[PDB]
């Protein structure tokens, strides 16, 4: 969509794993604020979106 | 009420020590105020800071 009309995703019940993601050597930018871009496959969250 | 003095110093040393207890909870401007979590959620070099 566009910029002002961004859709948000909500993300529950469920495994998500964020290794795959990382090492995809696709995504040019992959900063993470408050997180770190590894050691996050250990941890598990209450609500997420996307 | 007879013993004020010795109740005083009683109460002024527990809540001096409710006041150290209880001044690791605060952030003091970090993420949070669990030391734990911070090192399992950042990596050492932004969690230095």
């Amino acid at each position: 969509a566009s910029v002002y009309a961004w859709n948000r995703k909500r993300i529950s019940n469920c495994v998500a794993d964020y290794s795959v993601l990382y090492n995809s050597a696709s995504f040019s930018t992959f900063k993470c604020y408050g997180v770190s871009p590894t050691k996050l496959n250990d941890l598990c969250f209450t609500n997420v979106y996307a | 009420s007879a013993l004020g003095k010795l109740q005083d110093v009683v109460n002024q040393n527990a809540q001096a020590l409710n006041t150290l207890v209880k001044q690791l909870s605060s952030n003091f401007g970090a993420i949070s105020s669990v030391l734990n979590d911070i090192l399992s959620r950042l990596d050492p070099p932004e969690a230095e800071v």
